[PDB]
């Protein structure tokens, strides 16, 4: 086909955010709930939440750059 | 030129003006009637806004109330009989001399023109009031302030811009979907079938009307923060 | 149209049926607010 | 052929929202639970709640914009 | 292919609902549980529950509008 | 093709039922759990339960409407 | 495509309605505040 | 594609049985947990459980009737 | 194609087992948790579990019926 | 279409297990948690756990047998 | 469609394995939490834990063997 | 030790030497007129006689003091007895001979399947493929045969049905038919699931053994050295777990049928 | 229609990896939560944690090797 | 098909990362919840969180390198 | 799926079960019960 | 097949060595503990008999 690369770009973009979005949501929810349970652990909880979010963010960028390669 | 939805929008505005005139014609303590209901609605809205942010609860309160009243009027007009059945002509009643039988009453929210004005007004109010008491800090990205914090700020900036457009698109989709669901239920059966959906339509419209004002107040508070 | 007329009749009947029940509690709430005004 | 772009736009828009939506839902649920646990931490938890919401919405908007590029 | 726009818009509108619906349900359940734990905090709970609901439903709105653009 | 409209309608209906069903299930589960925790605010919490259910059912209605448009 | 003239007319009508509502409710708001 | 109608009819039921299936399960689990936590509110919460079950079953019936129309 | 009926039946059964299976799992888990919390309510809670499991299994029954009709 | 029955059988087996597996996991995890919470009540709750397990396994074997029918 | 058998045997193993993995994870989490709460009942409940785990892996094997049969007729 | 991880022996004839797949679902050894005995059946024979010799040696001069083979066999039997009593304590002795022999035979069949040469020994190109006759592999695991796994499953089903008839009477109204209530709808699903159970068990064991055999063979094909050791261990664990759970599920189903 | 082996391998890898990731995530989450609840009992918990991790990664490796079959 | 390679690369990147998009999030959420419930066990639980992260990123990198093979 | 092979496998399994009951299960339980009987 | 028997046997020997170096000790310890408990019980029974 001729527009199949466009479908590939869509699949890379669409499937590259399903996992990371849910992971970020779960991480933020757990961090906020823990902070509400104990405020004093705020600094370390925020740091670990940032690390976890950064992992999934890089995982989404993995698909984003592949889509850009096809897009460019 | 004008479209069908413009007439319904003008009718909603005229009805709002008439209701306000009726309420304000006899203004007195211990109201009982239409004035009492209007005062109760206004007081509940003011309480909800003060729950969000009392500092700016009365800042754009008239604009928010006008938007909410217009949305409620448009939602009520959508489920009313005569909308979508009377055709102006530019088997159907207008089968002879076919001109698509343009509906006389088109919901103001069921169009991308009337809905877009609310988004622009909300975005302008948020940017103005947000930057009124923040200057560069309202849209400050915090460039490498907290270990490349600019990435978080840039992403959040697009969300704030898309929020008013998202709200307008949500209102337009809700209105159009309500009208289309009514039409589909009418096509399915001639009577008594659309009861589960027609009743839910009014509740959905009221919920959306309240939610638009609540979201505007919350966005203003977030902008003020 | 006959279908349009029937749909309008059904919609009006449903609206009235919902409105009576809603207004009953709404009338009670309005009366309570008027009483609590003073 | 001759419509593959439409399918690509559809797939991008769809799969680009099923993850972020659940992430936002979980974020809000956890934030509200923490709020119910203690009210005083609201200002400290609304911020990170909005950070997670911004990340998820950024992923979703990336999907939407990529679809719009294909649509254009 | 012929009629591919139809399946495209159907896929878009369908996939725009599975994610946001679950997120909205989770939001509502969490808000209800928190209100049950603390009655008097409903004023600050609801004002964030609706904004989270709006954020989540924005994705479904994006799905619907893209479906309309493909459908029309 | 000859039946691509049919598969489009079927996919739209099914996907529009997948999400809102789970959302409604979660909403009702949380509401009933809170009611069991505190029956005294039964009306107060059912007030929000119904309004959440309305928004959740909205997506299913959207999908059904699009499917009817394609079906008809 | 959207009719810019129709959108401008709708915005003007909405602004006029908002101004009229504010003018009408300024007195009702004052009365409600004085009562409470 | 001659059995395209067949695959559409099957797909409609298959995907429409997913969401309601999970929703009914979640509703029943929540109602059961509340009952175990509070048998005294039995009828009141059973009514809401039946309300949610009825909504999910209505969505499933919509899927089934769409499939029946397609097959017929 | 040719064997579209076969893939139709396959999709019907698979997607009719996807949802109701999870629903049964959630129902039984909630029933077990309630029993662990309160064995005394067993006589009624198991009845509610059964009236829920039947409704959840109904959709799988519909899927099997459609599959057999196609196979016929 | 040059071996469509193979894809049919694969989809029947593949889609017939992802749902039931989660149901089995949820059932047995809830059973384990309840047993740990209440060591005393074990004799009869395991009965409900196993009837749910059998129902879920029958649901999966429905798709397995349907696929095996096409295999022959 | 000469390689349709390849996609078939890929789907038969890919699909039908997602559910077993989540089931195994849920079983492990529940059993571990329960034994952390109830240490002395671990020697009794690990059996049911493995029962559920092996059920999920049985479903995964049902997918695997069908995939293998598809890959070789 | 240190950091001596080099994997130099691993990079030895990655896929050139060992044959690509060379697997089969069922094969027949025959050798006699009439009944076509298979290599899987042959292994079932050698496992059976090995089990008999092991039991005789354990019982060879049974002493009150346990030691060695007697001690470990006693430990295994008593652990199984306690495990089965933990579910039901009224019918342990009745079903014990069947359950114990099922577990013991399945465990040894699975473990023997992982012995070297089960794919290499038979009556890329190896030995027989050089000649004009196909190389049918010998020493096939009994659980890799459906005719064995289905036989075990049907035996267990007959046993459970006979004992569920012998106890609780022949009523079965919970699964046969109910007059009113949703119990009528419940009973048919119960009957369907009960019919499924033997097929489910047989397919479970057969697949979970045969797929393991296929995986070990194919991982011998690619990077044959030093990589499939953890997978051999995992397959040992899988065989043990399957052998245990078959008996556990059998007893649990029997007890639930009693209830 | 050449190159279908590529997409076959990709689908095999994706659908055999999406499950195990969630499985190991849940395993580690439950293990760490129980360990934090009482660090006194660790080895008799980390043992089962690694058991589940090994089983789930083994299923992932099943998917990986069956994919490499088409790859090689 | 002159383009199946790009679609295969997109599937290998996107799919196979959803599971390693949610498992990481669940791991981090459990870790931070344990950290809030027990701060003095920080190093011990952080090590196990990193163990789970490495296990999940193993599958993630497997999918990525498989995509690179398809891409190359 | 050979019915003769399945019958042969069932016969072998039944013979193994009988042999184990008559040689292994009976003595092991007798020895095991003796310890409790001694206790 | 003098190409996979060597690989399997080489792997088999390594697996046996690993099992003997990782699992033989705990199994031997458990068997010895059971034997010691049984022997103590038997000695107590004999002494009570005598």
């Amino acid at each position: 086909m001729e527009g199949l690369n466009l479908v590939a770009t869509a699949l890379a973009v669409g499937l590259g955010a399903i996992g990371p979005g849910v992971g970020i949501g779960i991480i933020v929810s757990g961090a906020v709930q823990a902070i509400g349970r104990n405020p004093e652990i705020e600094n370390r909880v925020v740091t670990y939440m940032f690390i976890g979010i950064a992992f999934t963010e890089a995982l989404a960028i993995f698909g984003l750059v592949i889509a850009f390669l096809i897009g460019f | 030129p004008i479209t069908n939805s413009f007439v319904v929008a003008i009718i909603i505005d005229i009805f709002v003006i008439a209701l306000a005139v009726a309420a304000t014609r006899n203004l007195q303590m211990v109201p009982r009637g239409l004035q009492n209901v209007m005062e109760f609605i206004l007081e509940s809205l003011y309480n909800l806004f003060r729950n969000i942010n009392a500092k700016y609860v009365a800042t754009a309160f008239p604009l928010v109330a006008t938007i909410f009243l217009f949305v409620l009027f448009g939602n009520w007009f959508g489920l009313l009989p005569g909308v979508g059945s009377i055709g102006v002509c530019h088997h159907d009643t207008c089968a002879a001399q076919g001109k698509k039988l343009v509906p006389l009453f088109r919901a103001p929210a069921a169009d991308l023109n009337f809905t877009f004005a609310i988004a622009v007004i909300s975005f302008v109010f948020i940017e103005y009031w947000g930057f009124r008491a923040l200057g560069p800090g309202y849209l400050k990205k915090f460039f490498n302030t907290n270990g490349i914090m600019s990435f978080v700020g840039i992403i959040e900036f697009i969300s704030e811009l898309v929020k008013p457009f998202a709200l307008a698109f949500r209102l337009f989709g809700n209105i159009f979907a309500g009208e289309v669901l009514l039409v589909v239920m009418a096509f399915l059966v001639p009577l008594l079938l659309p009861l589960p959906f027609y009743g839910f339509e009014v509740f959905v419209g009221f919920i959306q009307a309240l939610i638009f004002a609540l979201l505007t107040y919350a966005f203003l508070n977030i902008a003020v923060t | 149209p006959t279908l349009f007329i029937a749909q309008l009749i059904n919609f009006l009947l449903l609206i009235f049926i919902l409105r009576a029940l809603l207004y009953r509690p709404v009338m009670n709430l309005l009366n309570e607010r008027t009483r609590r005004i003073e």
